[PDB]
């Protein structure tokens, strides 16, 4: 119960928190926009887009 | 603050700025040509008063 | 050079007439708008960009007629 | 020929049919256009010259051919020489199931009854 | 693709046109 | 001198002098003179 | 004189005589420039607060207008790769966008409203889109001037008609923003000055003037749609033009 | 009732003391029942 | 039309096209991937 | 445009019972626990400004008020001073 | 400047012909309206918004050439 | 002057033209009423305000016509 | 005398405005006609509806009319 | 110069071509969008048809504009 | 000759009114022939090329009163 | 003389009005050509001979129409 052990400040935990912790979201998103992909797979399904239309 | 990336914004969009420097020129060409006219040579705030000439004022 | 003035509003009243040709045009992209929209209920979310396409689209050449009548007018 | 109930099948010649279609009447002739509608629960006649005889019915379908043939199709069906107190006291309990999937029923019957008043 | 007087079929036919109203 | 105005009006007062306010003497004491002075100089023209 | 809230006055100024330096000085088109570049630079840096991940009620705002124009450039140039022109059709919105909502404050003044700069945006366009299709596809970037399989004798009036749309496209997509930001600041401004003599005459008017008043507070309530909507077309227009310079048809 | 059977409630409320001799009373009383199967096994019982 | 053709042609250009470059760069390389940056940590954080 | 897809598809996917426990457990460790470093405040005289109206649960509208009057005196300002 | 004023009189006057185009637009939007709610009166609070929009978008043709007549009486 | 004053009489002559809109309209709205009402007459109530707003709203336009063909009569 | 000439130009000029009653009003009764064809119950509704679009568009021509006769006489 | 008088005037009527084009372009996205709302999978397969037709009937609308600009300009 | 030369361009003004004729029939030409193919996907190979005729037959009404426009303006 | 010589280019200028005629009509005829032929394929060859009897007879009215600018415009 290391999981719950860490207690969870999702609703307050900073972006660059993550970068520091994953340096792969940093690779993954710099790649992301080399390539050109604005795109985010899998990110439409589970939260809504709000676009007017 | 914000982390810069670097995103490719020269190989990708260079006739766009090809295409504004031409524009850019041309009206320069077109500014100059149009600052000579009848209604417009008497209007002091034109940049040919800051350089030498004044008042050519026969129409 | 009374006459200049007054041909030039003259001309400038007579190039508002195209408006007509707008609104009209409008009323046609909205109706049809509104009827593909009533004959089919999940048609809206693909319809709607090519109708404010449309609109514009369209109004695009009473705009140019009125700026005509700005160039009459003012210039 | 063509225009049968499931249990009893009428009718066989014809000038003019009218039917209670899917949007509002609307009336078939000697030559028309190929058509399939729904058909509303109203009333319905034949035609054979100058012969007036109307039949209501529940609903079902119309169909004009090409070959020029109408097919009318309906469930249950003479006019007011079939169908008062017999709609009255079967409109009461009617109404009374609507204030009830079950009172949704009962919203059917209100319609179909209400249409059958006028006759 | 065209095919003008059972030729070689041209490529799209839309420079030759430009290029004669370009000589006027 | 009204019914409930010395109270009602202390109160606004009151807000109009808590935060940071060291004009808690009189809160209009310097708004009403501007306004006047801003009417009768004619600084806003109605246009 | 109703047109006079489109002058252009020089404020901190700057001049020479050796070099013509008169071209940059900060100006009052330039002043709000820089007042749209900060707004757009407000809209994300202290929008996000110190950076988390839930998004405050802000940036819903700066959400929705990135989603509504990324799922607006999928669905026209659509192609192998349309996130490489992205970036431009974005922030070819969010100045149009910017830029009439400043506007609509009254005593303000509209970026949008000067032909001779959205007209030379347009130009810019439209030659950048010509020097990128023939850079990408050669001598038969030419065949977007036939339409599909047509008959061959009338061809040649089918590209000629087709190239004079080509070029009026040129002009085109500018003066139609152009001409709806200014014919609304026009229409406001003069039954503005309308309703102001209306209102003077004796004192029977501003009982029951409460009508022209209604009315121009529809048509303010108008013109924020007339504003927003031709922020829209625009980047519509450059995303079909992009699909068609890009991919042949 | 449904579409289906649309006509068949617009039929038997329009079937509700004249035709109903046999015919159409009848016409008015079906016993039928459904079950629905599972994994051989079934689900219950219940009238149509 | 008088007020649209001044001598401010260049002014107006000049700033315009400065400030068009800005916010191509400004906004490629700053505030839209610091929104992607935001959609790829709420798809990991969900993907787990 | 395949392999762009591919690539987009694979980061989404990603690379790799355990793959999820030494993916978990592996995040949650330095998972800073009780919300550390919070740095409610500052003072820099616009974070305090942030704080007020733009941060977490304030969120309100009225810095739109406030830049409408900004831009309603200023223009006023410009336009008495040079016509009126 | 008699000339002038006179013909300020008839371009306001040829101004005016624009406003049919708004005339019957209106009318056109509204008539898809009706019937649409008369094909389906499930669909109100979906179209009728649509159906304002462009009554508003034809009415700001309509008023675009109101104003040059308004321009042509007085300014 | 009479050569101002016939041409504001003229120009009130020619601003009328665009009335037509209005009663070309105003009857186009009634029309799809009665098309809409002939279709399904249990929508009439709900149907018929909007008809009436449709009417005021196409009387508006040609009014405006009116009030230009007033201001070159009296004004 | 040119103001009483302008005058009769003008009263001819706005008569044109008449072309819309007199399209319109047939359109509403285009309307009534396949409206009774298609529902023939429905007729004694309809037909209140049919005559207030004419009495409206008759009066829509009627401003014409009377603009018309205020440039003829008044 | 009655000629430079008279210039305006033709550039004024020249300009009421582009009412057909108008009306043109309403009734292609007006038949667009019948056509989409009817057949949901024809959009890709007949939207360049569309896009074809806006094109001719604005260009053709534009003839008017240019020999506005020419008597206008020239 | 002031009085001709301003007759060109007033003739060549008056000229293109009959132009918008062309711009409303290649928009009900394309307008059917998205109808049409929208009723069945596979008439398309037929249509089209006699949609691009009948494009063309009505052009050439609009390219002959563009044509006397040109005579009138430079002849 | 340059009046009735003004007077020639005038009139020459007001009969290309009538050619929208032709340019509708020929629009119309192809629109409901192409809707039998996309509602009935089958019938084409009997179809097309009444659409091409139709057009040329419409584009006749539009060279009537054209006819009087000719005759106007030479003498």
């Amino acid at each position: 119960l290391d999981n719950i052990q860490s207690a969870r400040p999702f609703d307050e935990l900073t972006v660059d928190d993550l970068t520091k912790i994953k340096p792969e979201i940093d690779a993954k998103v710099e790649e992301m926009v080399k390539k050109g992909k604005w795109d985010v797979p899998g990110y439409k399904d589970r939260f809504g887009n709000l676009n007017v239309m | 603050m914000l982390k810069r990336f670097p995103t490719p914004i020269l190989k990708v969009y260079w006739p766009f700025f090809v295409a504004g420097a031409a524009v850019y020129y041309g009206m320069s060409k077109a500014a100059d040509l149009s600052s000579n006219t009848k209604e417009f040579i008497n209007d002091p705030r034109n940049p040919r008063f800051a350089k030498g000439g004044k008042f050519v004022e026969v129409d | 050079m009374q006459l200049v003035l007054a041909a030039k509003y003259i001309g400038a009243g007579i190039s508002t007439i195209g408006l007509l040709g707008a609104g009209i045009g409008i009323a046609i992209v909205f109706a049809a708008l509104i009827n593909g929209v009533s004959r089919n209920p999940s048609i809206k979310d693909t319809v709607f960009p090519m109708a404010i396409l449309g609109f514009a689209l369209s109004e695009a050449t009473g705009l140019f007629c009125l700026m005509v009548s700005f160039l009459l007018l003012f210039g | 020929l063509q225009f049968a109930l499931p249990h009893e099948t009428l009718y066989s010649e014809v000038t003019q049919v009218n039917l209670p279609a899917k949007s509002g009447r609307i009336g078939v002739l000697a030559n028309h256009v190929p058509t399939v509608e729904q058909l509303l629960p109203g009333v319905v006649e034949v035609m054979e010259g100058s012969n007036s005889k109307k039949f209501f019915i529940s609903g079902g379908f119309a169909t004009v051919q090409p070959d020029s043939q109408l097919c009318v199709t309906a469930i249950e069906a003479p006019l007011e020489s079939f169908s008062e107190n017999i709609k009255n006291l079967l409109a009461e309990a009617k109404k009374n199931v609507s204030s009830s999937r079950e009172a949704a029923e009962a919203a059917i019957q209100v319609e179909v009854l209400e249409n059958l008043q006028s006759v | 693709y065209h095919f003008m007087g059972k030729a070689i079929p041209p490529h799209q036919l839309a420079i030759g046109t430009l290029g004669l109203l370009g000589l006027l | 001198k009204q019914t409930d105005p010395k109270a009602k009006a202390n109160s606004i007062i009151n807000a109009i002098p808590g935060n940071n306010i060291l004009t808690k003497t009189g809160v209009l004491g310097t708004s009403a003179a501007a306004v006047i002075y801003a009417i009768s100089n004619e600084l806003y023209v109605i246009n | 004189s109703p047109l006079d809230q489109f002058e252009i006055r020089t404020l901190f100024g700057l001049q020479s005589s050796f070099i013509d330096l008169s071209c940059l000085n900060l100006t009052t088109f330039s002043l709000y420039t820089i007042i749209v570049l900060l707004v757009i630079t407000s809209l994300y840096t202290l929008t996000n607060n110190n950076n988390k991940i839930i998004g405050s009620r802000w940036l819903i705002s700066q959400e929705a207008i990135y989603d509504t124009i990324m799922n607006m450039t999928k669905g026209q140039i659509g192609g192998k790769n349309w996130g490489l022109y992205f970036p431009m059709i974005f922030t070819l919105f969010m100045f149009i966008f910017i830029a009439n909502l400043i506007s609509m404050i009254p005593y303000s003044f509209a970026l949008s409203a000067h032909l001779v700069f959205i007209i030379s945006l347009s130009i810019v366009i439209w030659l950048g889109n010509t020097i990128l299709g023939l850079y990408k596809h050669g001598w038969v970037f030419f065949s977007l001037f036939v339409p599909a399989g047509t008959p061959l004798p009338l061809v040649p009036l089918l590209v000629i008609i087709e190239t004079l749309s080509y070029f009026a496209r040129a002009i085109s997509l500018g003066l139609r923003l152009g001409s709806n930001i200014l014919a609304g600041h026009l229409l406001m401004v003069i039954l503005a000055g309308l309703t102001f003599n209306f209102m003077l005459i004796n004192l029977f008017t501003l009982v029951f003037g409460f009508v022209p008043l209604a009315m121009i507070l529809a048509i303010m309530m108008l013109e924020f749609a007339i504003g927003i909507i031709q922020g829209y077309v625009w980047a519509i227009l450059t995303a079909s033009y992009l699909k068609d310079a890009v991919y042949l048809h | 009732m449904s579409y289906a059977a649309y006509l068949n409630v617009a039929a038997q409320a329009i079937r509700s003391t004249e035709l109903q001799t046999a015919s159409v009373t009848n016409r008015s009383q079906t016993d039928a029942f459904y079950t629905q199967y599972k994994n051989a096994s079934e689900p219950t019982p219940m009238t149509k | 039309m008088p007020q649209l053709v001044p001598f401010y042609f260049m002014n107006q250009l000049t700033y315009g096209f400065l400030l068009m470059i800005t916010l191509l760069i400004l906004f490629s390389q700053f505030f839209l991937p610091m929104i992607l940056r935001l959609y790829v940590s709420r798809l990991f954080i969900s993907k787990l | 445009v395949s392999t762009l897809i591919p690539p987009k598809v694979v980061s989404s996917k990603n690379i790799g019972p355990n793959a999820k426990r030494i993916a978990n457990v592996v995040h949650f460790y330095k998972s800073l626990p009780q919300g550390p470093a919070p740095a409610i405040k500052a003072n820099t005289r616009l974070a305090r400004y942030k704080a007020k109206y733009f941060d977490g649960d304030n969120a309100s509208g009225k810095p739109l008020w406030h830049f409408a009057l900004g831009i309603i005196a200023f223009g006023y300002s410009m336009e008495y001073y040079f016509h009126l």
